[PDB]
């Protein structure tokens, strides 16, 4: 049913039925984005490291994801319980003299 | 939604704090009656001698 | 009848009538807006989160929400009781010297 969760076709090996879409919407794949959610930081070493889990599995009904920068739909995988597109900015300066 | 009822039906009965708490990250303490879509912007300067 | 809640073609899987659809006039889907409503703000954590239910399935005939910076009809989920277009504005500066 369009579901790919071990391999690239490991589980869509033995299609019986008619190939069943998921999900009939246009619904872009989260490229380079907060798709890759894992990851493995060290408190006594350095920035995070690789993603320790599957990030790409689904279980059914695509959860749309209309936001962004563009006009585009991502998707939010199973294992991600949630994706904010929120484009906050800050900063701050001080001075001092002696 | 499927997946927040399924984590309702999937869920205990006997007061565990354990998954409570863990569930409470998941889906946030509590939802939003009412919102406004938008943007602000702020500036702060402080001056002292 | 064309209501989409249970996925893609999941409620509609058996079509034994007409597909009757159930608004005429052309009302373009809600993208990017106010559709996701669902937001999970942590009180002791920060910005709000993603959406934490469906809101996507409509009752019965599409309420319009004939409002908008341009002429184009949106819709309103059945989840979201109001969804108003207020184009509000506001500003405030102080000063001060000692």
């Amino acid at each position: 049913n369009g579901d790919n969760d071990c391999g690239d076709f490991s589980d869509e090996d033995d299609c019986e039925s008619e190939p069943r879409p998921p999900c009939r919407d246009r619904v872009v794949e989260e490229s380079e984005l907060a798709r890759t959610a894992g990851y493995g930081i060290n408190i006594l070493g350095m920035d995070p490291l690789s993603t320790p889990f599957d990030n790409e599995f689904y279980n059914g009904l695509c959860n749309r994801d209309r936001d962004g920068n563009t006009l585009t739909y991502y998707r939010r995988p199973w294992n991600v319980a949630s994706l904010i597109y929120e484009t906050k900015g800050e900063k701050n300066f001080r001075t001092e003299h002696y | 939604t499927t997946t927040f009822v399924d984590d309702i039906k999937a869920l205990p009965t006997t007061y565990e704090k354990g998954e409570y708490f863990a569930f409470l990250e998941t889906y946030g303490t509590h939802y939003s009656s009412s919102g406004s879509l938008g943007g602000l912007y702020e500036l702060i300067y402080v001056l002292d001698k």
